[PDB]
RNA sequence: AUGAUGUCAUACUUAUCCUGUCCCUUUUUUUUCC
């Protein structure tokens, strides 16, 4: 199923969690106390790291960023990884940015378990 | 608005306009007490042929197009459209495409009863208007640009094929799937076949060979979306035609097993769903070899984060590693640890199906 | 109670206490139901009376019911008719004893002006004939069929469908030779409302017992260009 | 059933899979729509037992809880030989009651 | 920011009979450019008006503002139009030729 | 509104029971309230309600009064012997045929 | 109108489901021929009526069965129109 | 199949239709070569409908493939796409052409033999 | 002894896999018989071979080694002879032997 | 010795109702990088 449905997934997941009113320590985020890396997908093929960091600083400082562009033509592949300073910031970003429309392209945001350093 | 002003019926010399006036009893149907509803509904059922299609639909369909339709109002209007459809039998032939253009959304909607209604009435309309009418009318939607209508068409087609029996409609399909103008046509053809299998199920066995012939030509095509959707088709077929029919699929296996090693991302997910369903249809020896092969790839993907990746591997594990012809400790050692580490997470629970 | 399990259990308990004590006390109170709110029910009271009469053998109640049939109020006449229907369905084979008693009642219903009495009387005959299957009580079933038959021209779906049911019950209990003799003269009537009704009946027969009908068709004389008589049937030995 | 004439049955060839009824509907015959003297078992069409529908209330559509039987009458007149009695139309009643529900509460 | 039912097509009731189209063009004129205006003719339509702005924005402005206007001792009914059906074919001929004009005109293909 | 059957039952009930116990009366018909029975009886049913067309003199009086005592119909209607409903609609009718 | 054509569809379908039922315009010919054909299948069925004919004539039960099944094709002369 | 309240529009149209004249000589396809015939059909329809319609083409082709095609059914099934009268025409010109190729020894029709 | 309800002709296929039971008109059924775990006998659900307007003079199984089972039933088709007001199609209508065949793969029965 | 049409209400029939349930709606510019 095409990825915008995979944004629908995470947003439904959040709202269901609030719907059952479940406590934060057992909130689905809790399984990643061990990661400051969050995946961005669906970025337009134009955004560079300047704009990405600028916008996503809104919840903290960024330790690292890796934007996978195709090396042969250098051009952005439209998805990236982001290492925030403190897990809580990534929780906030996953909550708030999952589904924002940038240049028409609705970007999807998520946790990352085992970020691979390339 | 007409009902606001008043004028005498004789002065309403356009006796068809008289008909329209009295037809705006529709409002009584829409809003009104239960007795108003019942009396109006009888009125219209029995004066149906007296009224005739043209007026009826020309004054119904605008309603159904209303943005401000609530639920009751809608199901009421579909009730009527159904009853008048049962009276006017042929007279609808000019009005089919209109009827679909409005009903189609009921096919894709989160209400359950709305889906079942819309589906049933398209069946009835397909039975009423003759096949050739349906075909000729809703062909041009196959190619239509906006995917919304392509998708909803494919679903409708599957319904009508259930109504009028596959072997009738099969040649039209064969044409569509091997269309050459643009590939969206082919994609929608293959989608039709998927939805048939999903809907009718085991009523398919006597045609399984013909279907698979229709659809496999997309298994190898260089376009990417057609390959994925084709694999999903094959998987739907199999899950319907459980244990049987494997001699008909035999032609298609190798391309599956070819693509499975060397695909990445999406195509991998699809081809995995297909081979998953195929395995039980196989015979314990052929299948045991095939199995122990696939479980290699399978292992590799438990840790993938992509959602449908996870879901597909769930269902597959169920089938392959739930087969009669496998062994305890193999599973116990190589499958169980990663399975329970990865899949038992609170994010799963909060989802509905994954549960 | 707007639920059905409740009403169900209620009726079953009425049976139980009838067994506990004795039919007469409970039957008298149950009969005192004119209970205007007709369905949602006094109907369930009808079922209750049936179970009463069944559990303590209907010697006892049948005179009480046939008595109540006099009280000139409509819904209670119809109450006794329904209760009869259920009675015979429930007790089954034992009707071979009470059918002689009951008939002159049913006669009285089948010969009166309104559809509710005819529709409910026809249900009774259906069940009764299905219970008496094979016991030799056919003369009275045949007489009840003679009163039932004329309603066959009717319009209100509930009565037309009750009548058709009754007719197929009577088919299994009288034989198809009888129903065929009743159904002949109108297979080819000049009307078309009748020809509709008659061919509907004659199908409902022919579907069942289309084998028995072999030795029953009338003998039909052959014309110039065909041969309509079966001679193999009178090969004399 | 005998009560809503707008209802339809599958009417294909019977099979070997027995039929089951919801706890809600249970206790009755399927056709004569009575509540007594169960004699013989129901059997259903292959399709009407395919798929998720393994073990569903023939009538109510819900969960299978018990077996479905035939009254003595229906088996005496052999109405029990018409194949799947599986009702392949949901019917107006369930729809309308659910809709009025969603409206009210 | 627009509720997508808003349109440059407005539907107006409670119209004084035999008002001057001049008067009316002014009324709706303070709001924006008028692509066109039509009034009913038959006694049923006589007194109702379909008014078409050339811009969705002046459209919404008007519909929200003049709504309930007191003209000639009566309040004016305004509404958004549901242009949900059609009454004629689209004239393949003229469409095709004007598009041929466009294609050869800007040498596209 | 009222249907002729409820109407007749009202006539009989009143002539039996007297004008003073409307509770018993309204208890009789379903979907009818004691207040409504009282109102209907005094408004339409009771025999003293004179049911004919307006004389010229009656319309003179009506018009003159409704000019004298604006909008007070329950004050006027006794003075010309009809109900507030009669006086009201009929004055409306005169006013419309005039304009 | 509606009655005629819905009952017509119901009778045509019920008939194509059960060979030999009738409908309000069944003609003498079809009635009589369905009634023969059933007599024939039933003689071949009841093991005994076969013995009766195979003794009344002097043929043997195989030849008798064969002649019955020969006739079941057009037993009452050729059709009427 | 399931319902007897809706009328089989196959039988209905087969009754009330106006057919062509020579559609009754049975025709098999084994006696025939096809890929000779096709371009005739191609150009013919491309003319009638004034553009190219791959799905209509393949529709006729697949209709033609079984050992015995039904000219009545193919007439009907085309009536939708064509003018309806153009249907009976196009049939009244094909069906004999199949007759020609089928009486031929090679399986090839006569007008395309002269051509 | 009905006309279209099976039971008269009975045939079986030599290697034991399938029995077919046929009426004198319009209906034929096929059941498959398979030994179970305890090697007790087990019977499938019926397949179906209906074909309108067709008498059947005799049905018999054909012997093939463990391939699809075939039953080979004499026949005749009276449908057109019904509509020959002249009386021709009563003659010049000769009976057609027609091998039906089970299809173990697809689980149905094809002529 | 009653036709039909009637936005004419009341009776009346159906052991019909009044709890059943939402599970394959997931649809789009391939895109989770050693
Ligand atoms: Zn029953
Ligand atoms: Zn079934
Ligand atoms: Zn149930």
């Amino acid at each position: 199923m095409n990825p915008l449905t995979k944004v629908k997934l995470i947003n439904e997941l959040n709202e269901r969690e609030v719907q059952l009113g479940v406590a934060d320590k057992v909130s689905w985020h809790s399984e990643y106390k061990d990661s400051a890396w969050i995946f961005l997908g669906g970025l337009p093929y134009e955004l560079t790291e300047g704009d990405i960091i600028c916008v996503f600083s809104q919840y903290g400082e960024i330790v690292n960023i890796n934007l996978v562009r195709d090396k042969k033509t250098g051009k952005s592949k439209g998805f990236c990884f982001l290492c925030y300073e403190d897990q809580r910031s990534t929780i906030l970003a996953v909550d708030n940015f999952n589904g924002i429309k940038i240049k028409g392209r609705t970007i999807r945001v998520d946790h990352v378990s085992n970020y691979r350093a390339p | 608005d007409k009902l606001l002003v008043d004028v005498d019926e004789s002065t309403l010399s356009p006796e068809e306009q008289k008909e329209r006036k009295i037809m705006k009893l529709l409002l009584k149907i829409k809003n009104g007490t239960p007795p108003m509803r019942k009396a109006a509904l009888r009125q219209i059922t029995d004066k149906a042929r007296e009224f005739g299609a043209g007026p009826l639909f020309n004054q119904i369909l605008p309603l159904l197009m209303s943005p401000t339709l609530e639920d009751q109002e809608r199901h009421l209007l579909v009730k009527v459209i159904d009853r008048i459809l049962y009276k006017l039998d042929d007279l609808v032939r000019p009005y089919v495409h209109k009827i679909l253009v409005v009903i189609e959304p009921l096919l894709i909607d989160e209400d359950y009863y709305a889906r079942v209604e819309g589906r049933e009435i398209i069946s009835n309309l397909a039975k009423a208007a003759g096949l050739a009418t349906m075909i000729s009318t809703m062909r041009p939607d196959i190619d239509n640009m906006d995917e919304y209508v392509r998708n909803t068409t494919a679903r409708a087609f599957a319904v009508v094929a259930s109504a009028l029996g596959i072997p009738s409609l099969l040649p039209f399909l064969k044409a569509v799937c091997k269309s050459k103008k643009s590939w969206q046509a082919r994609h929608t053809g293959i989608k039709i076949v998927q939805q048939i299998a999903i809907l009718m199920g085991c009523a398919i066995l006597p045609h399984l060979r013909s279907l698979v012939e229709i659809i496999e030509h997309g298994l190898v095509d260089e376009q990417q979306k057609v390959r994925t959707i084709s694999a999903l088709a094959i998987a739907a077929l199999a899950e319907a035609a459980t244990p049987y029919g494997i001699e008909s699929f035999d032609s298609v296996l190798k391309p599956l097993w070819k693509g499975i090693r060397q695909h990445r991302g999406k195509g991998l997910a699809a081809f995995l769903k297909a081979i998953g369903y195929l395995i039980p249809l196989m015979d314990a020896e052929y299948a045991n070899y095939y199995t122990r092969e696939v479980m290699l790839i399978l292992i590799r993907e438990f840790q993938s984060p992509d959602e449908e990746m996870k879901k597909i591997v769930l269902k597959v594990v169920k089938q392959c590693c739930g087969t009669d012809g496998v062994e305890a400790n193999y599973i116990k050692t190589e499958i169980l640890p990663p399975f329970f580490k990865h899949f038992w997470q609170h994010r799963m629970a909060l989802d509905r199906r994954n549960y | 109670a707007h639920k059905k399990a409740i009403r169900r259990a209620t009726v079953n308990t009425f049976g139980y206490i009838a067994k506990a004590i004795g039919p007469h006390d409970v039957l008298a109170t149950l009969l005192n139901n004119l209970k205007v709110q007709e369905r949602q029910n006094r109907v369930c009271t009808t079922v209750a009376i049936a179970i009463v009469a069944e559990t303590c053998s209907p010697f006892t109640v049948l005179p009480a019911l046939m008595n109540e049939y006099r009280v000139p109020e409509l819904n209670v006449q119809n109450g006794v008719l329904k209760s009869l229907s259920f009675l015979f369905e429930y007790i089954g084979e034992m009707g071979k004893d009470y059918i002689y008693a009951v008939t002159p009642l049913l006669e009285d219903a089948l010969m009166d002006r309104d559809l509710v009495h005819r529709q409910t009387a026809s249900a009774v005959v259906q069940h009764m004939s299905l219970g008496v299957y094979g016991f030799g009580c056919e003369d009275s079933l045949n007489h009840l069929l003679n009163y039932v038959w004329p309603n066959v021209f009717e319009t209100s779906p509930h009565v037309i469908q009750a009548v058709m049911g009754a007719l197929e019950g009577l088919r299994v209990a009288i034989g198809p030779c009888r129903m065929l003799q009743y159904c002949l003269q109108g297979l080819f009537h000049p009307a078309r409302k009748v020809r509709d009704v008659y061919w509907k009946i004659y199908n409902s027969i022919y579907i069942g017992s289309q084998d028995a009908l072999i030795a029953h068709y009338p003998r039909i004389y052959n014309d110039d260009k065909n041969t309509y008589i079966r001679y193999e049937l009178d090969y004399i030995l | 059933a005998k009560h809503h004439p707008d209802l339809i049955f599958c009417r294909k060839q019977a099979g070997v899979a027995i039929g089951r009824l919801c706890e809600k509907c249970d206790g009755k015959c399927v056709i004569c729509d009575s509540y007594v003297r169960p004699c013989t078992l129901v059997r259903i069409c292959d399709e009407c037992n395919y798929g998720s529908y393994q073990g569903r209330c023939v009538i109510c559509g819900g969960p299978g809880v018990s077996d479905a039987y035939y009254c003595k009458e229906c088996t005496i007149q052999e109405k029990d030989r018409d194949g799947c009695p599986k009702i392949v139309n949901l019917g107006s009643s369930k729809t309308d009651l659910f809709y009025e529900r969603k409206k009210y509460g | 920011r627009l509720p997508p039912e808003v349109n440059r097509i407005l539907y107006i009731r409670n119209l004084p009979y035999k008002i001057t189209a001049e008067e009316m063009y002014d009324i709706f004129g303070k709001y924006g450019p008028i692509r066109q205006i039509r009034v009913g003719n038959t006694p049923e339509t006589r007194g109702t008006a379909y008014v078409v702005y050339e811009d969705i924005f002046d459209a919404k402005n008007a519909c929200d503002h003049l709504s309930g206007f007191n003209v000639c001792n009566r309040y004016l009914v305004v509404l958004y139009y549901n242009a949900n059906r059609a009454f004629q074919k689209m004239d393949t001929k003229k469409k095709e030729e004007q598009l041929k004009l466009l294609k050869e005109k800007y040498g596209i293909n | 509104v009222w249907r002729n059957t409820e109407d007749e039952i009202l006539k009989a009930a009143v002539m039996k029971y007297g004008k003073n116990q409307w509770s018993r009366i309204a208890s009789l018909l379903h979907r009818k309230s004691a207040k409504q029975c009282k109102a209907r009886w005094y408004e339409w049913l009771d025999p003293s309600i004179k049911k004919t067309e307006w004389s010229r003199e009656e319309e003179e009086k009506l018009l003159h009064l409704a000019k004298l005592m604006p909008t007070q119909w329950r004050t006027i209607a006794p003075i010309i012997g009809r109900t507030a409903a009669q006086c009201l609609e009929h004055y409306e009718f005169l006013l419309d045929k005039a304009a | 109108m509606t009655d005629r054509y819905t009952i017509h569809s119901q009778l045509e379908h019920l008939q194509s489901k059960y060979i030999g039922t009738g409908h309000a315009d069944t003609t003498k010919w079809e009635w009589l021929v369905n009634q023969h054909r059933d007599s024939y299948c039933s003689y071949m069925g009841h093991f005994d009526l076969l013995n009766y004919f195979a003794i009344a004539e002097n043929e043997s039960k195989a030849r008798v069965r064969f002649n019955l099944m020969e006739k079941m094709l057009q037993p009452c002369g050729p059709p009427a129109d | 199949e399931q319902d007897n309240r809706f009328s089989n529009k196959q039988k209905k149209l087969l009754k009330q239709l106006k057919f062509a004249e020579c559609l009754e000589k049975k025709v098999d396809m084994s006696k025939v070569n096809l890929e000779v015939i096709k371009p005739w059909i191609t150009k013919r329809v491309t003319e009638i409908l004034g553009f190219e319609d791959d799905v209509v083409i393949e529709f006729i082709f697949n209709q033609l493939e079984v050992k015995n095609p039904d000219s009545k059914m193919m007439q009907i099934n085309l009536t939708g796409f064509l003018n309806g009268k153009n249907a009976r025409e196009f049939m009244g010109e094909l069906w004999p052409l199949l007759l020609s190729a089928q009486e031929n020894i090679a399986g090839i029709p006569s007008a395309f033999l002269e051509l | 002894c009905r006309r279209i309800v099976p039971g008269q002709f009975l045939a079986v296929d030599p290697k034991g896999r399938a029995v077919m039971i046929s009426a004198i008109e319009k209906q034929k059924l096929v059941y498959i018989l398979n030994r179970d775990a305890a090697a007790r006998l087990t019977i499938s659900s019926p397949l179906e071979a209906h074909k309108a307007n067709t008498l059947v003079y005799h049905v018999v199984g054909v012997d093939v080694g463990f391939e699809n089972p075939m039953f080979a039933c004499l026949e005749m088709d009276y449908e057109e002879a019904d509509n020959d007001p002249t009386g021709e199609a009563a003659a010049n209508t000769q009976q057609t032997l027609t091998f039906y065949e089970l299809d173990l793969g697809l689980n149905h029965v094809v002529r």
